[PDB]
C-alpha cells in the first residue's frame, strides 16, 4: 500500500521509495543485476524496518556493561 | 518449364522462411513487471 496508519505515509515508506529510486536509475539489463546494485538502499530499508543494528550494539553495550558490573 | 528458376525459387522461399522463423524466435520476456528488460518500449499502464 504507503498509506500510513494515521496519515501521511509508512514509517518506512520513503526509505523504500529511496530504493525504487535507485533502481530507476540504474541501467542493469535485468532487476536481479539492478538489485545489486541498489542492495544498499535495501539495507537501510531493512535497518529502518527492523533496527538490528541497533539493537545488536544496544546488546553489546549491555552485555559490556554486565561484565564490568560483575568484576 | 525453366528447372533452375523454379529450383532458386524454391530455396529462396526456404530460406526466407527460416530466417523469418528465426527472427521470429528471438522473443525477450514481455511481462508487465520486468520493466528492465523492455526499457525501451511505449507502454502506458492504467492501474
Amino acid at each position: 500500500s504507503g498509506f500510513g496508519l494515521q496519515s501521511g505515509t509508512a514509517r518506512c515508506y520513503d526509505w523504500y521509495m529511496d530504493y525504487l529510486k535507485c533502481m530507476d536509475e540504474s541501467k542493469a539489463p535485468m532487476i536481479t543485476l539492478r538489485k545489486q546494485e541498489c542492495s544498499e538502499w535495501l539495507e537501510d530499508y531493512n535497518e529502518c524496518l527492523h533496527r538490528d543494528k541497533l539493537k545488536l550494539r544496544k546488546l553489546l553495550i549491555e552485555r559490556e556493561k554486565n561484565k564490568q558490573e560483575a568484576a | 518449364v525453366d528447372s533452375q528458376a523454379e529450383w532458386y525459387a524454391e530455396y529462396d522461399k526456404l530460406e526466407k522462411a527460416r530466417q523469418k522463423r528465426r527472427i521470429w524466435k528471438w522473443r525477450d520476456s514481455d511481462s508487465r513487471d520486468e520493466y528492465a528488460i523492455n526499457a525501451e518500449e511505449p507502454v502506458i499502464y492504467i492501474r
